[PDB]
């Protein structure tokens, strides 16, 4: 009575303020700044899926 | 119904962790699965509620 499929999916669903999200950790170009690194993920978000 | 739904889904959950924000109160609601049993098409399977 029963069939089974692979489908796709996550081992580790995470959400930021009762909503899907992706954690994202990084650091900057040795020699810059925590606060220049920052400067990029500003503009990075830009170009991402509205 | 719409747009109610789109509060508590959408507006609701980040209002409510907003800096400073306490209690609250929708005048409205989400969407729920609604079922309306009719008691007569019940009957007729000689079925019950339970």
């Amino acid at each position: 009575f029963a069939t089974g499929k692979w489908e796709y999916g996550s081992p580790k669903l995470e959400r930021y303020n009762g909503v899907p999200a992706m954690e994202i950790l990084g650091e900057p170009a040795p020699g810059l700044s925590s606060g220049d690194a920052m400067a990029a993920v500003e503009e990075i978000v830009k170009q991402l899926p509205k | 119904e719409d747009l109610s739904n789109y509060i508590v889904s959408n507006i609701q959950d980040p209002l409510s962790r907003t800096k400073g924000v306490g209690d609250f109160q929708v005048f409205g609601s989400q969407y729920s699965m609604r079922i309306w049993l009719d008691p007569a098409k019940l009957n007729s399977y000689q079925l019950t509620p339970g």
